């Protein structure tokens, strides 16, 4: 179990790495349509690991995170400032519960992300009324 | 025959290092070869030629003229067994899976909510057919 727990932490810091960079590559400037791919296989890779290990508390943050981006890739609703703000908020608390899953080998306390998830269910909403 | 040789194709380092350990349990079927994209499964099939079964990722991106599938298919007699990362029933996947000249289709196991149950049966049943 040494070596999954290994692959999970490095895995998962990869994929965060690649949802933060397109993330700030939005804010940059540059153009959803060289980005909103990349995004959606990060956060896509991100809960699929999560889901390996059995942790659901993380993976449900990283699947409305992922039924977000799907809205923008899919249903027309466009990329805008609100969805990189709240995902980029959305990429730190993922790192957050990286780092302590990664060590404690188990699954987080949802408590200190139930704010982000409430954010994620308003925007869902608001832009897919 | 006995083992049976396992080619593993995934995308996702995670998946195929749990799948992997999971094969390792099994008496009847090993590892012989893992692969993270289609050139690199032709490239390890290619030199493989013992190689029995091949579960494949349905997610992953086929090759723009699908040389892996095709030579799985056409120049070898391995099975194949897509993996679908959502629930088979009410998905399309068992459909695609017989469309792209698969023998069959499972869910990718978790260690969610026993773990490869379903996948070992699958693959036995797939190799006694
Ligand atoms: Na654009």
């Amino acid at each position: 179990m040494d070596e999954i727990w290994a692959l999970y932490a490095d895995d998962g810091a990869q994929a965060l790495d690649a949802m933060e960079a397109s993330l700030l590559a939005l804010q940059a400037g540059e153009d959803a349509a060289a980005h909103v791919g990349p995004l959606f296989r990060a956060v896509h890779t991100f809960k699929g690991n999560s889901r390996v290990l059995g942790l659901s508390v993380v993976e449900s943050r990283a699947h409305l995170c992922e039924d977000l981006i799907g809205l923008v890739r899919d249903a027309g609703v466009p990329m805008d400032g609100e969805i990189v703000e709240i995902l980029l908020f959305a990429s730190d608390t993922l790192r957050a519960m990286l780092e302590e899953t990664a060590a404690s080998r188990a699954d987080v306390e949802g408590t200190g992300s139930e704010a982000l998830m409430d954010q994620l269910r308003s925007k869902i909403a608001r832009c897919s009324r | 025959g006995s083992p049976y040789n396992v080619m593993i194709v995934d995308d996702a380092a995670m998946m195929r290092l749990y799948i992997a350990s999971f094969i390792k349990t099994l008496p009847d079927f090993k590892v012989v070869a893992q692969a993270a994209n289609g050139q690199e499964a032709l490239d390890k099939l290619a030199a493989q030629p013992n190689v029995d079964l091949i579960l494949l990722d349905i997610e992953m991106p086929v090759m723009d003229g699908m040389e892996f599938l095709r030579h799985a298919k056409l120049k070898t007699r391995a099975k194949i067994c897509m993996l679908s990362s959502v629930a088979v029933s009410g998905s399309p996947h068992a459909a695609r899976a017989r469309e792209l000249g698969a023998d069959g289709v499972v869910a990718k196991p978790s260690g969610t909510v026993k773990t490869g149950g379903e996948l070992a049966r699958t693959m036995r049943t797939l190799m006694a057919a």
